[PDB]
């Protein structure tokens, strides 16, 4: 297309010192910053499915730093949940009043375990198998971009606004990602929630940063 | 005037024990709350902005 | 040496009330900068020659 | 040599106009100094030509050679001259047993039968076990060596300074002032318009250490401490100390 | 007061402040000169 | 009577934020002159 | 106590909120009316040419 | 020898049929090992080698770096820490870090500052790597050779071939020590050079089997 977003004038992840980008990467693809040191897209069916693993990731991981987030603030502005962390928010089950979704004894109020996995594995499957092979919300559409169904608002009628927005949402997407990871190593580091470690880090950023868990896991 | 209040002499602190004199502010308050909650106080009495 | 300072600061009060008579009408007068460099050249020397010969004696006194 | 810019885009010499031709810098602002005034022997062709010569004691340009050369050699012993004068000093201060100390001491040490420590800045602390006169003999039979070598033009071949072509027989043709070659074993001087900048460069780093070694000079005879003591305590202290305190103390 | 050894100096001084608002009127003046053109 | 201070700063910031937006609209461009 | 109070007058808090609900009320307000801004800014007019906008 | 198709193999004498096509010992340390199959494409066969051998100078200074401290301290100089997996924690020491011990040496205190100089210079000098710089533009990708061979030691094309070889053979030896650096020091928890003492000291009974048991999944 004709955007600043592709095409051999689009940004690079390296600024002026990214020199040529490889050639398979031509620059026709959303967030196409012509990083690909490792050479593992040579392949142009390995470049499609990794484009599709992307994409999948990045969906995901947005929803999930949003559900990270979310519980926990409302937790710490009073909000009575079962356990408003991230990472202990799967143990509520075993307590005697079950899972109570906003704290309430009547929203929910699950008591098995058992139940719920099996339920989300049909659910989930008959989702995941809708999503590979064309179901009910349409059959002869897009792997990746199905819209029809999914775009009520029609949101994607203009090719030129539809590259924008699919730009939009791989960066938007990538941020989650990297903010998901971040997620995950803080919890298995600092042992506290992520709107706490934020919190910590405000009230002292001289010393509540990374560097005071240095030496947390020298060998002895 | 930072470093003039921190490293080269002192300001008037008038809120010295006894009468007010010369310190060196060793220790200057950087917390981002407490920076930002005057600028975001409310002007009447009471409170009086910054 | 105080007479030596006053001296010098008297001085330097003649030489800067020449100077901001001077330095407008030589700016002013059409021809008048280009044939009147070196008066204007010497009298700004003097002027900081003089104040520095001034902050020295004050601190000599 | 192709080579491009340190943060990114293309790499050179940048503009050389602002140092060479009849436009150019010059020790006065256009409105205080036209460029009629300007001496005929000062054209854009010497490095760092600022178009300053008063009392005029540069006649033509032969003369302004002859007196380029001694600039330059000045240039060159005052930027060593100020290294050595600062680095020893701030190295002893900071908690190393140089014993030399300030540059104005540094000649005492060695007096009677004493010594002198020799710090090497990556790796550690000798005492050099050389006597003075030994010093004293070393030093005169190799400076005069080198400066007989700088006037006539020729020296011996092949010594070892970390060269990176060897083997170097003949210095015959080399510019004096600027041989490069043997004296150029990274190879910056390659390019002409990079050698120009270069150039100015070398000439306004050195003019700066020239007055900085003067200052050296006259303030530690005036304080009676070294530079590196007078910066820290001015640095600590600016209005308490500094020459108008000095100056009259009792 | 002014130290002792710039204590002759001090009617100068006793005139300065009022220097800056001269100048206002001087502008006036230079108007005049030109005749307000 | 929290209830009160929910629904004037309500109304306030709905007011506010209708100010600030408006003048951000290209306001500059509604004169009538020739430009 | 004889009554209740917000007593909050003299106590400076920032933006004159207390209680969490005020300041979600803010964010929201503010957020909801910068969202219709957002999408009725195609028809202001874009001003992507370096040189645009009113000017003397 | 090292070259061509009659080149020194990764299984020695049973290995005629063990190469693969694709690998016809073109390229420094060539022993036709991809048993795997990683490296069918020949962009990421290139891509591969880039790799490796930037790992491989990465890993040479690593060693060196991780044996000289532990050395010296032996020698008789006091270094604060010299294991190399606690010397990064002297940053938050009260007398800071002080190079060789030396007061009046480095002597820094700030971390923050240390990481953002770090940042700073070796994304600067990464970029030049990756697209050139001042030292130059138009070199090879690996080999820039120019202002990076001062000496000249690499003029003749079969020296230059056999010193390639011998960077690539010392830097997977590197590599491998370096991997073995790090699970010695997950494992056992002292120095590499206090590890070498104690198995010099009774082979026998101080070696990797007394830690069998550490990591033991019992609960
Ligand atoms: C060439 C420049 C040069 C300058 C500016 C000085 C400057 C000085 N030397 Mg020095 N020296 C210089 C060359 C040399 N000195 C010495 C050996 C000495 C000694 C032994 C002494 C000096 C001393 C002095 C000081 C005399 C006052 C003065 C700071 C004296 C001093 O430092 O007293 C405080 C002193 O005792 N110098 C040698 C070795 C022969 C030199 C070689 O060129
Ligand atoms: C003729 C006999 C001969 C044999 C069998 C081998 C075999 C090997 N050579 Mg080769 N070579 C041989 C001759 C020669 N080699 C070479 C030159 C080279 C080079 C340069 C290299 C090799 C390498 C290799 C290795 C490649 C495969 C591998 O990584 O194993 C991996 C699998 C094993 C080693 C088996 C597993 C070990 C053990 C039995 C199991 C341990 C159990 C643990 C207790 C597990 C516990 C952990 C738990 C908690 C999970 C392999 C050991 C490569 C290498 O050494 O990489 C490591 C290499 O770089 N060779 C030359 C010179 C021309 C030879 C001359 O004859
Ligand atoms: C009042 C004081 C309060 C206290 C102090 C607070 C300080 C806060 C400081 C930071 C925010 C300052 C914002 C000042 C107002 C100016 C906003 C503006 O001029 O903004 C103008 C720009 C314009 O953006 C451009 O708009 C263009 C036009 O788009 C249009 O056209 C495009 C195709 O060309 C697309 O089709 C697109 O969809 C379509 O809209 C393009 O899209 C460009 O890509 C795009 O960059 O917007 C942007 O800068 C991006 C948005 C900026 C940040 C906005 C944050 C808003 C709040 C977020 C949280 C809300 C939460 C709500 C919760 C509700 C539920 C509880
Ligand atoms: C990948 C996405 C993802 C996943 C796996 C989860 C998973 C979970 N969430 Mg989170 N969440 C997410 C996204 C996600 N969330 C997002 C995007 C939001 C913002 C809207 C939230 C907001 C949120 C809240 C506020 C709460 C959870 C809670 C939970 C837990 C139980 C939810 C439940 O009962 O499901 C089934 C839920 C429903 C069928 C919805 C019922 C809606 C009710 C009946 C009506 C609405 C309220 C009146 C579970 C760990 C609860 C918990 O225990 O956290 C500690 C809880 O209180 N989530
Ligand atoms: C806002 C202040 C300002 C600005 C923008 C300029 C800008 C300019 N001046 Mg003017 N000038 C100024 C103040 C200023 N000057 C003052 C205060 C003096 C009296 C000393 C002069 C005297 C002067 C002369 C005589 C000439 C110019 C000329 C010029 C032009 C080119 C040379 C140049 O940069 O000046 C060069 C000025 C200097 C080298 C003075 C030294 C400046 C150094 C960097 C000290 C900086 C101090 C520090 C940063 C700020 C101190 C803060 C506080 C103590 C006040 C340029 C358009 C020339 C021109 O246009 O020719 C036609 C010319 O001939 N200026
Ligand atoms: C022409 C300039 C000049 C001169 C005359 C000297 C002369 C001297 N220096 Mg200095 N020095 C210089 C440049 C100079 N240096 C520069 C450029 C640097 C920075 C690289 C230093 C850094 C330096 C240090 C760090 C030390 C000296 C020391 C010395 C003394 C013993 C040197 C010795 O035996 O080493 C023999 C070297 C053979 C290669 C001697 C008085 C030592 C001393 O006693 O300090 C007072 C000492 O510790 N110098
Ligand atoms: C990429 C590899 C690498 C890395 C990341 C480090 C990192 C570190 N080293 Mg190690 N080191 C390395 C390679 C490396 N080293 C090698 C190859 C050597 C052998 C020369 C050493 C020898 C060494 C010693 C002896 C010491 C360290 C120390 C340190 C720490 C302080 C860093 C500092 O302030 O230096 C920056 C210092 C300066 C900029 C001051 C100037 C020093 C110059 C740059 C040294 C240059 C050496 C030279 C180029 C090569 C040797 C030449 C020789 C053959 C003649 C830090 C953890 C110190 C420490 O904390 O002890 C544990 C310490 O005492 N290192
Ligand atoms: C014309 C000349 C203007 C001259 C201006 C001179 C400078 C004025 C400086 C004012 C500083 C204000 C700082 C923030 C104030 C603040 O946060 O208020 C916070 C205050 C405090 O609000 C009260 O706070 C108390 C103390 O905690 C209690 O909590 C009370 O419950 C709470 O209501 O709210 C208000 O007073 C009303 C603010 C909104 C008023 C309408 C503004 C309309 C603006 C339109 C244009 C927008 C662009
Ligand atoms: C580019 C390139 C190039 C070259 O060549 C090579 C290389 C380098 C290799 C490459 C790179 C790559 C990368 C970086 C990657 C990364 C990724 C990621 C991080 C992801 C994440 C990702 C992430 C994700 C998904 C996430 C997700 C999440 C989730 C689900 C969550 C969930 C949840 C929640 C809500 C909460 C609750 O309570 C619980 C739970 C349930 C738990
Ligand atoms: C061949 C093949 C084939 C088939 O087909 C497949 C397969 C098998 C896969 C393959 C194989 C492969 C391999 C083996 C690999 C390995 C690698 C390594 C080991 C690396 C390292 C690597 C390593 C490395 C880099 C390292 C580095 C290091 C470093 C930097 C260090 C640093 C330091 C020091 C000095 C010390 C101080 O104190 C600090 C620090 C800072 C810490
Ligand atoms: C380029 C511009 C730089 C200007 C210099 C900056 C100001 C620093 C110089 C201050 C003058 C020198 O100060 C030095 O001599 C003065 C002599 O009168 C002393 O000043 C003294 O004068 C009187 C006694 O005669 C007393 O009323 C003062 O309390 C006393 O301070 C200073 O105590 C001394 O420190």
């Amino acid at each position: 297309p004709d955007s600043f977003w592709y095409g051999p004038e689009r940004p690079l992840f390296l600024g002026a010192f990214t020199g040529e980008p490889p050639s398979y990467l031509t620059g026709e693809f959303p967030g196409d910053y012509g990083w690909d040191t490792a050479g593992l897209s040579a392949d142009p069916e390995t470049f499609k499915r990794y484009r599709e693993l992307e994409l999948i990731h990045a969906r995901w991981a947005m929803l999930g730093a949003l559900g990270c987030i979310f519980p926990e603030l409302l937790g710490s502005y009073g909000v009575p949940f079962g356990e408003a962390v991230w990472f202990k928010a799967g143990a509520q089950i075993f307590q005697e009043g079950g899972l109570d979704y906003l704290g309430n004894p009547n929203l929910v109020h699950a008591q098995s375990i058992l139940a719920i996995l099996g339920t989300q594995v049909l659910l989930m499957g008959a989702i995941e198998g809708y999503r590979v092979n064309g179901g009910p919300l349409g059959e002869g559409l897009d792997k990746l971009y199905p819209g029809g169904s999914f775009d009520p608002l029609g949101l994607a009628d203009d090719p030129d606004t539809f590259a924008e927005l699919k730009v939009k949402e791989i960066k938007n997407g990538r941020l989650a990602m990297f903010s998901m990871f971040g997620f995950f190593v803080q919890a298995i580091v600092t042992g506290k929630g992520p709107l706490q470690n934020l919190s910590d880090h405000l009230a002292n950023p001289g010393t509540n940063n990374a560097f005071a868990y240095a030496t947390k896991f020298t060998p002895q | 005037l930072v470093w003039k209040a921190m490293y080269f002499g002192g300001v008037y602190d008038t809120w010295a024990p006894g009468g007010g004199d010369v310190r060196v502010i060793t220790n200057p308050t950087t917390n981002a709350a407490v920076i930002f909650g005057y600028l975001v106080k409310s002007p009447f009495g009471g409170d009086g902005w910054i | 040496m105080t007479s030596i300072l006053q001296v010098a600061l008297l001085a330097l009060i003649f030489v800067s009330f020449a100077l901001v008579v001077g330095v407008p009408v030589v700016f002013a007068t059409p021809n008048g900068w280009t044939d009147n460099k070196g008066a204007v050249f010497s009298g700004l020397s003097l002027w900081l020659l003089l104040v520095f010969v001034v902050g020295i004696l004050n601190s000599f006194v | 040599k192709a080579t491009r810019g340190w943060l990114g885009g293309q790499g050179g010499a940048a503009d050389l106009d602002k140092w060479y031709g009849p436009d150019r810098k010059l020790f006065l602002p256009s409105g205080l100094y036209d460029r009629s005034e300007i001496p005929e022997y000062l054209n854009g062709e010497l490095a760092g030509d600022y178009g300053y010569d008063p009392l005029g004691l540069g006649k033509d340009p032969e003369t302004v050679a002859k007196y380029r050369e001694n600039e330059l050699l000045h240039a060159r012993w005052a930027m060593l001259a100020a290294a050595g004068i600062l680095i020893p000093e701030g190295l002893q201060a900071n908690g190393a047993n140089i014993k030399g100390g300030t540059w104005f001491e540094t000649g005492a040490e060695m007096l009677n039968g004493g010594t002198l420590n020799y710090f090497a800045v990556p790796w550690g602390i000798v005492s050099n076990p050389l006597p003075l006169f030994a010093v004293i003999a070393v030093e005169v039979g190799l400076m005069g060596a080198v400066e007989f070598y700088r006037r006539n033009g020729t020296g011996p071949a092949g010594y070892s300074p970390g060269i990176g072509k060897f083997d170097s027989s003949v210095f015959d043709g080399l510019d004096p002032l600027y041989p490069g070659g043997p004296f150029d074993p990274l190879g910056l001087a390659d390019d002409p318009e990079v050698l120009q900048e270069l150039k100015v460069k070398e000439i306004k780093n050195g003019r700066l250490a020239m007055v900085s070694v003067l200052g050296f000079a006259v303030q530690s005879y005036v304080t009676g401490e070294g530079p590196y003591a007078n910066w820290t305590k001015h640095v600590a202290d600016p209005f308490g100390y500094n020459l108008l305190t000095v100056l009259g103390a009792e | 007061k002014l130290p002792e050894a710039y204590a002759p100096f001090a009617p100068i001084v006793d005139v300065l402040p009022v220097i800056p608002v001269f100048f206002i009127l001087l502008a006036f003046v230079w108007q005049a000169a030109v005749s307000f053109r | 009577m929290l209830t009160l201070k929910i629904f004037v700063y309500t109304v306030v910031t709905f007011f506010v934020c209708l100010f600030i937006f408006g003048f951000l609209s290209n306001d500059p461009a509604r004169n009538p002159g020739k430009n | 106590l004889v009554d209740e109070r917000m007593n909050g007058d003299g106590t400076g808090r920032p933006f004159g909120v207390n209680d969490p609900v005020l300041g979600w009320v803010l964010l929201g307000v503010f957020g909801t009316m910068w969202a219709i801004w957002f999408i009725g800014q195609k028809d202001l007019g874009d001003f992507e040419d370096a040189d645009d906008g009113l000017k003397l």
